[PDB]
């Protein structure tokens, strides 16, 4: 099934720091990484922590990139990765919306994906929602221009 | 806006190597987080293991490592990543990768 909300909204404050702080917090091959300065983008790392948190761990045979945490559990490091995992785990969303924007999504809480143009590092980015706001950043509905509004509601 | 999804993949990883080894010579904090983000945006779009860019590592360490001089006062560090990047090695690296 599916992270209920709250859990997977408490996982994500624990990890809504700066990717150094990540590193240090989940420690183990992603701390490592981030050390060097080999991941930079902590969103699809910082969804793995919620999944991992919350009963519905990445698998270690997932076909995507991931890499280990002092918790021996597995971190996927790239958006568009991570996204297929949802795609592919989760099944099909509750909601999907082309040119989204915040009204598109109220009162409605879970995992939302936007994809769109105009970042010069990555698709789009996911991250969850609570009916209103983003929980890392944020207003996301500018340089960045929506196309693609997702929502796989979490109970 | 920028050019980061017309890439090859072969590009990608040259352009990694070079925005990495920018980022391992440079001192300014602002330049070498710039770097690196530049850097990080090419390994969003590779599909290749983190390992090859470990191993990328590696060989820009063999770069970063050497004292240039010159007739002029500099350590000349923009020219280790250009000579870098020229690297057979590098390139062997990039052409033998097992995810294309």
């Amino acid at each position: 099934n599916r992270p209920s909300f709250n859990e997977a909204w408490l996982a994500f404050r624990k990890v809504n720091h700066s990717v150094a702080d990540v590193g240090s917090i989940i420690g183990g091959n992603v701390g490592k990484n981030i050390t060097g300065g080999y991941f930079q983008n902590a969103c699809p790392i910082r969804m793995s922590y919620v999944l991992n948190a919350t009963g519905f761990p990445i698998a270690r045979n997932s076909p995507y990139a991931k890499v280990s945490g002092a918790d021996n559990k597995f971190y996927i490091y790239r958006v568009n990765d991570m996204i297929d995992y949802l795609t592919h785990t989760m099944g099909k969303p509750d909601l999907i919306v082309n040119n989204p924007k915040q009204s598109d999504f109220i009162g409605k809480k879970g995992i939302i994906v936007v994809k769109g143009h105009g970042w010069s590092n990555a698709r789009g980015h996911v991250t969850l929602w609570n009916g209103s706001i983003c929980s890392d950043q944020c207003h996301l509905l500018g340089p960045f221009v929506p196309e693609v509004g997702t929502l796989w509601i979490l109970p | 806006e920028a050019l980061t999804t017309q890439y090859s993949q072969s590009e990608l990883l040259k352009n990694w190597a070079l925005s990495h080894c920018l980022a391992l010579v440079y001192k300014d904090d602002v330049v070498k987080n710039d770097a690196r983000a530049t850097a990080s945006a090419y390994l969003e779009y590779g599909k290749q293991s983190v390992e090859i860019y470990h191993e990328i590592d590696e060989i820009a360490k063999k770069y970063s490592g050497l004292k240039y001089n010159g007739s002029i006062s500099s350590d000349f560090n923009t020219m280790k990543c250009i000579d870098f990047i020229h690297d057979r090695e590098l390139n062997e690296l990039i052409k033998r990768r097992v995810e294309k």
